[PDB]
């Protein structure tokens, strides 16, 4: 029981690693969305003036 | 020692879990943000037009 939750710890490290490098992605892409649609107001609003 | 054991695969699933949602969140994202930008190209050309 010991040598396999030694096992089961260093796994979920890992596993906490790889959550956290996947989230990092998600938010810095939604910044660039955030950037994308106030250019597009300001693109629209320059039409219709 | 078992007792730390079924924490420790408890904490394992609900952690594979959070990482498999949070990379369907990201994907979507990716789909969104090239519609939003192909339209934004549209509106651009609306008014150099």
């Amino acid at each position: 029981d010991e040598e396999k939750m030694e096992l089961q710890e260093i796994q979920l490290k890992e596993a906490k690693h790889i959550a956290e490098e996947a989230d990092r992605k998600y938010e810095e892409v939604a910044r660039k969305l955030v950037i994308i649609e106030g250019d597009l107001e300001r693109t629209e609003e320059r039409a219709e003036l | 020692d078992e007792e730390k054991m079924e924490i420790q695969e408890i904490q394992l699933k609900e952690a594979k879990h959070i990482a498999e949602d949070a990379d369907r969140k990201y994907e979507e994202v990716a789909r969104k943000l090239v519609i939003i930008e192909s339209d934004l190209e549209r509106a651009e050309e609306r008014a150099e037009l």
